[PDB]
């Protein structure tokens, strides 16, 4: 459990850094999937068996698939932005990095001053979560369907193509 | 046993890394990718807290969070498609016509 | 708690709007019909407004651990339903010129309204988190409904990315609050802390990260840079909803949170909220002083109006008029905003591409659209807070709550901010009666649907004036709508 | 034997049995590849070793000693990872399959959820193969195949929710013990049909193979692959069929529960029937159009799975 | 119990051997055997929509999975709640099919 938490916790931080600093979009997504698998191990180490599985079933097996689909559809990668590698230029990342560092320091300070009896790791099952979802949190599940419906309707409205054909040519203003 | 503080620090590191990514990258794709790291880190914190208190509420909040991430990434990537189809450019700096 | 038959009556508004979302979607499935689908949406939203009567007769009750139905919930539910019916009446004339799928607009307005009703009854952090996303995700599509317009796409991309970032700060903050509390209910946030121990570092940090998310949605400095760009890019019908429903729905849940949460009476949070209010009041008016775009001007205006409301929140744990002030102020802001944004919608309908957003377009409105100019004048005076308008009665409440709470720096800001505001509000008002010989103005549509929008902005102006001279009726209703403490 | 302890041997015999299961599964998948090719020939009315059994060994030697090749302009990491995912996805999912009482690599609480986790990651093999290949036509074929998979991966889990509902658990052993009296093939018949359709689609087997048939601008996500890397995809498919077949036995056919023969024999017997049932299907089934497969997954299977679960719930709560 | 510890080690070894076996076969192919000395276009968003629809429906299925393992404990109230959820899902599916968003051929 302890090894799993620290090893997976470290695999995640290292992979996440590779993602934000990578030039190749697909490689960045690969390191992002690696970090999601690492976070799934952290979830399992803490006893969150349901969250654990969902981390791989929905986040690294659906949301990420959609991202790869888009990168492969628009043939992303090798763009002037990813060729200039501006993010690597120190004058571009030093400022943002310092703001993030100060935010982390302040947050960590607050965390270090909290009561900590420790996380036992007793497994919380998906059955227990389901009893809660269809018991005290019933309105959440019903309204969550409406939220996903809104995503479906909006994504279709702005994501639908006006030009028919599996292969389309990139025209300015998508002129037909 | 894992110290609750250690779990919360892991989430904070992944949150600040995701934010740094959203600000240093001009590509809309890397900005959307950075947001996924931030929302995953917030969901991880809820699971850590729910595990410390031994409650299913942490995992229930995680499910609501991943549901938003799925819906937000869906709409987010749809706008990326529209921008690419009309401007063949993902530099967010170019999407800055309205100002002042 | 479980869902008893009695609990189900208190959910009528949420259940009716939800059923409307389904029936309208099944109607679009059967056959796209702009008139029928718009009509079905309006009928469902009205039915929900009428159901509020039955909810009130039933009485205050906590349906589940996530929702508490009381007078406050009914009042804010009514406000969101009114601002949403208006959005629909303003959309039909505009969507008539939209040569593309138009039934989905109403479908999204309904789901966003569901978010506001949830936020009105929200008594749990999960409800707060879900309600904001139910009122934000539909708006991403509404702000970018005319994706073919460059400004509308820019507005949608800006709102989506910034709202997503704001949702992560909110969730992370709620997670840190949970790590210290162990309960996600508002009444438990700060309850476990002992005497003099309320300022627990992590509890304060969680609230601080939650404020970044809530402050963004309420366009409060320093999370306000998005307001002018999104308000201008979003289609005019949508701008009306973003300026009214979202702000009122989210400001209300924040009031309930700082009222029920024990940590709400933290001086550190109060002093931080006070700096945000002062900046929002001064920065909003100063940035709107030189605006030549009415949409951007009304954006900066929202920044200041929300700053005025925050003063009542800062004086919440010191008096009882605080809740009454916000109710009266938000009622006035609703009618005043529906009036100004609605006139912009009618002058931008039918959709012909870019909206009439330049102040030059309104430089002789009276000599073409007399009643529309008169309404805009009344709303400009109301938003300025000029006695004889409901806007002033809202400002009076804020100043009274502030004085009773000795918020002298904030009361001084309201006076300086209002003085700065008079310059731009009056400029837009007097402009309507100037003579613009240049007439590139488009002819008004001639259908009862367009005339209905004109009635909405007219009735809203009449209410702003009648309640501006005789406010006791409204004061009595808002006083009945009190949270179940 | 000084270090040997009664507990250590238990933690050693268990590891040995897990390795045995892994080897037997990989062997079965490879053998089926040959067994099929031959049976298909018999159906078409048409050797290296014993009945051609050594043909499998011959192919492996050739593929191992074949010049390994990664396209000069191909992402080596993604190009090399694709075959790996195809081979080590459903193979890992076999860890939850109880082959006999006392023989299960992992008795996990998530149980069936682990198969769904691995099935979800399998899609990346197709996507990575297409993108890394650097062949524009391969990319289109990969995207077509990937869209087809997602159209069947959508109801894959929901097809098994009726079985989970009756068992009240995701644990496979609990699911088997719950078929003691009636196998779930009878009560959850629609689930069995839908799961079979989704399972073969996930394994990219007939008739969900060749999703690039209609498009002339599509070739396949295996065009640039050669040698072992090409073989890893082929073997992965058959290992996946074995895993699916063993899941159907465990989920709809009572697993190792049989009247007289030894428990393991039943498991094998039933699994072999399913492995050969797919073979009968391959020959006796005309490939439908890409449009038909896409539509069938979203308009027929997905609704049916959602309805089966609701009806199963009503019957369960009624009987209680 | 030694049983759970034994199963933990067995699962780990199975996973390590499985991935190790794949690497062995791949590295063998690379070593064994000799070797010769030696933008304008895009794919339709119809591919994205299918993936986006999959994501939405897959996340919706998560709730039904949690209900499935707890149908008896949730009772008839839970059935009524799930029924409403499944109906909304089917209603959206009907909408997608009727608007033609689910027909690959134009
Ligand atoms: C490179 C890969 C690195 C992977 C590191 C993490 C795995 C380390 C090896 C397994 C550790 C297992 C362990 O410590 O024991 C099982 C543990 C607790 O099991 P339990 O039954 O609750 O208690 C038994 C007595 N302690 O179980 C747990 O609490 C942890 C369960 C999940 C273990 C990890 C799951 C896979 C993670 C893959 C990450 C891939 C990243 C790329
Ligand atoms: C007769 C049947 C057929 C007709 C149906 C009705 C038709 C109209 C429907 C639309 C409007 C409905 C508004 C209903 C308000 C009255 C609700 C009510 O029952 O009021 C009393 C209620 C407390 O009732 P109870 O708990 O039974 O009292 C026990 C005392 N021992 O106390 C409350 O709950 C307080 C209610 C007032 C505050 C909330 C108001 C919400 C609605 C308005 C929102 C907008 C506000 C701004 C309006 C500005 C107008 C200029
Ligand atoms: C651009 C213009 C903006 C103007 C903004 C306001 C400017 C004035 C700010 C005054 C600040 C407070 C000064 C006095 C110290 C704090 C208050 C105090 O000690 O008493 C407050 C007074 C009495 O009540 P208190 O003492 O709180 O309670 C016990 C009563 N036995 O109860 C009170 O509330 C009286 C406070 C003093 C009078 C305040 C009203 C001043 C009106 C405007 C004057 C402008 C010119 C100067
Ligand atoms: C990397 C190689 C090592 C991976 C981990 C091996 C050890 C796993 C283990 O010990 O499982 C821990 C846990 C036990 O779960 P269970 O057997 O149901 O017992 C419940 C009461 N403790 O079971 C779990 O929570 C683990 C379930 C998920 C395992 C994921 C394995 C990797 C999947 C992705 C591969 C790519
Ligand atoms: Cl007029």
């Amino acid at each position: 459990m302890e090894f799993a938490f620290y090893i997976c916790g470290l695999i995640a931080i290292l992979a996440t850094l590779r993602v934000i600093t990578h030039t190749n979009p697909v490689h960045a997504l690969l390191y992002l999937i690696i970090s999601l698998l690492a976070i799934s191990g952290v979830f399992f180490s803490l006893g969150a068996y349901f969250a654990g599985a969902l981390e791989i079933i929905v986040y690294a097996g659906a949301i990420m698939v959609l991202f790869v689909f888009v990168v492969m559809m628009l043939n992303l990668g090798g763009s002037e932005i990813e060729q200039e590698r501006q993010w690597l230029k120190p004058q571009v990342w030093i400022g943002p990095a310092i703001l993030s560092a100060i935010m982390l320091v302040v947050i960590v300070y607050a965390i270090l001053g909290v009561n900590d009896q420790g996380i036992d790791g007793t497994p919380i099952s998906a059955k227990a979560v389901g009893i809660t979802l269809f018991g005290p949190y019933v309105l959440a599940v019903e309204l969550a369907s409406m939220l996903l419906l809104a995503g479906l309707v909006v994504a279709f409205h702005v994501g639908r193509e006006e030009r028919a054909g599996e292969v389309l040519s990139n025209r300015k203003d998508d002129s037909a | 046993m894992i110290p609750l503080q250690h779990g919360l620090i892991l989430a904070a590191i992944l949150f600040v890394l995701g934010l740094t990514g959203l600000v240093i990258r001009r590509n809309l794709l890397f900005m959307l990718i950075g947001l996924e790291i931030m929302i995953n880190a917030s969901a991880l914190a809820f699971v850590v807290a729910g595990s410390y208190w031994g409650q299913t509420d942490g995992q229930v909040m995680y499910i609501l969070a991943i549901s938003l991430a799925a819906a937000e990434a869906s709409i987010g990537l749809a706008l990326l498609l529209q921008l690419h189809r009309r401007r063949q450019n993902l530099n967010i700096d170019s999407v800055s016509e309205m100002r002042g | 708690m479980t869902i008893t038959p009695q609990n189900l009556i208190a959910l009528l508004p949420l259940l009716i709007v939800g059923l409307t979302v389904v029936v309208v979607m099944l109607s679009i499935a059967w056959r796209r019909n702009h008139f029928l689908n718009a009509t079905l949406s309006v009928i469902g939203l009205n039915a929900a407004l009428v159901s509020l009567w039955f909810v009130g007769q039933a009485g205050a009750m906590d349906v589940t651990p996530l929702m508490r139905v009381d007078g406050f919930a009914m009042l804010y539910t009514g406000l969101v339903l009114l601002a949403s019916l208006a959005t629909c009446t303003f959309a039909y004339p505009w969507l008539e010129g939209y040569n593309d799928n138009k039934d989905e607009f109403y479908l999204l307005v309904l789901i966003a309204a569901l978010g506001g009703i949830l936020l009105a009854n929200a008594n749990h952090l999960a409800s707060l988190f879900l309600g904001i996303e139910l009122i934000s995700l539909p708006l991403f599509g509404l702000v970018g409904y005319a994706f073919r317009q460059k400004r509308s796409l820019e507005a949608s991309i800006k709102y989506t990315i910034l709202s997503a970032a704001a949702s992560s700060f909110l969730l992370f903050g709620m997670a840190l609050v949970y790590a210290q509390s162990g309960d996600l209910s508002f009444v438990a946030l700060g309850k476990n802390l002992g005497d003099g121990m309320l300022n627990e570092p992590l509890l304060l940090a969680g609230f601080g990260l939650m404020i970044v998310g809530l402050g963004f949605k309420l366009s409060l400095v320093p999370f306000h840079l998005w307001t002018p760009d999104v308000y201008q890019g979003a289609p005019a019908p949508v701008s009306t909803f973003l300026a009214t429903a979202s702000k009122i729905a989210i400001f209300g849940v924040v009031m309930r949170l700082f009222l029920y949460a024990p940590v709400g009476d933290s001086e550190a949070i109060r002093v931080v909220l006070a700096i945000i209010a002062f900046a929002s009041i001064i920065f909003g008016n100063l940035m709107a002083l030189s605006q030549t775009n009415i949409k951007r001007l009304l954006g900066y205006s929202s920044i200041s109006h929300l700053g005025y409301l925050l003063v009542a929140l800062i004086a919440l744990q010191t008096g009882e008029m605080s809740m009454e002030a916000v109710g009266v102020y938000l009622a006035g802001y609703l009618f005043s905003s529906l009036g100004a944004f609605g006139v912009v919608s009618l002058m931008s309908s039918p959709y012909r591409g870019p909206d009439a957003d330049s102040l030059f377009s309104y430089r002789g409105l009276f000599w073409h659209r007399p009643i529309l100019a008169a309404v805009m004048t009344v709303m400009m005076l109301s938003l300025a807070g000029i006695p004889m308008t409901l806007g002033f009665i809202g400002k009076f409440y804020v100043l009274a709550v502030g004085v009773q709470a000795h918020l002298w720096w904030l009361v001084g800001a309201v006076v300086v901010g209002s003085a700065i505001g008079l310059y731009y509000y009056l400029r837009v008002a007097v402009s309507l009666y100037l003579h613009a010989p240049e007439q590139p103005g488009r002819d008004a549509p001639s259908n009862w649907q367009y005339s209905a929008g004109g009635i909405v902005v007219l009735i809203s102006a009449l209410l702003v004036l009648v309640l501006g001279v005789w406010p006791q009726p409204l004061i009595s209703i808002v006083r009945l709508a009190m949270p179940l403490m | 034997m000084s270090w040997i302890s009664p507990e250590l041997i238990e933690i050693l015999l268990t590891i040995l049995k897990a390795v045995v299961i892994l080897l037997v599964v990989v062997t079965c998948g490879a053998f089926m590849s040959f067994g099929e090719r031959r049976l298909l020939g018999l159906f078409q009315n048409r050797r290296v070793g014993w009945g051609g059994s050594l043909q499998l060994v011959a192919d492996m030697i050739k593929m191992f000693f074949k010049e390994d090749w990664i396209p000069k302009f191909s992402d080596r990491v993604i190009f090399t990872l694709a075959p790996m995912i195809a081979f080590t996805s459903l193979l890992l999912a076999f860890a939850i399959v109880p082959v006999s009482p006392g023989w299960v690599v992992a008795d996990l609480n998530i149980g069936i959820l682990f198969f769904l986790m691995m099935a979800g990651l399998a899609v990346y093999a197709v996507l990575f193969a297409g993108w890394s290949s650097n062949n524009k036509y391969s990319l289109l074929g990969a995207m077509r195949a990937s869209a087809q998979t997602l159209s069947y991966e959508v109801f894959l889990g929901l097809s098994l929710m009726g079985v989970v509902a009756q068992a009240g658990s995701f644990n496979m052993t609990d699911i088997v013990n719950s078929q003691a009296h009636v196998w779930n093939v009878i009560p959850q018949f629609f689930g069995f049909i839908t799961f079979a359709i989704a399972g073969v689609a996930v394994c990219h087997r007939h008739p969900f193979d060749q999703p690039e048939a209609e498009q002339e601008l599509a070739d396949g996500y295996h065009i640039e692959y050669s040698g072992m890397k090409f073989g890893l995809f082929f073997v992965g498919e058959y290992i996946g069929i074995v895993t699916i077949s063993a899941l159907m036995v465990t989920l709809f056919f009572g697993g190792w529960q049989g009247p007289l023969l030894p428990p393991f024999i039943w498991f094998a017997l039933k699994t072999a029937f399913f492995m050969m049932m797919f073979i009968l299907i391959r020959a006796s089934l005309p490939r439908p159009r890409y449009d038909q497969v896409m539509s069938f997954g979203w308009k027929i299977c997905l609704p049916l799975t959602l309805i089966n679960l609701l009806v199963t719930a009503a019957v369960i709560l009624w009987q209680a | 119990s030694t049983e759970v510890i034994a199963h933990h080690w067995a699962f780990a070894i199975f996973l390590i051997v499985a991935i190790g076996l794949c690497c062995l076969m791949l590295v063998g192919g690379w070593f064994l055997g000799g070797r010769a000395r030696a933008a304008r276009l895009r794919l339709s968003a119809k591919f994205y929509l299918v993936a986006m629809f999959f994501v939405i429906f897959d996340v919706e299925a998560l709730y039904l999975f949690a209900w499935s393992t707890s149908i008896r404990e949730s009772g008839w109230v839970g059935f009524v709640e799930a029924a409403i959820f499944i109906f909304v899902l089917l209603a959206g599916l009907v909408y997608l099919v009727r608007i033609g968003a689910l027909d690959w051929t134009p």
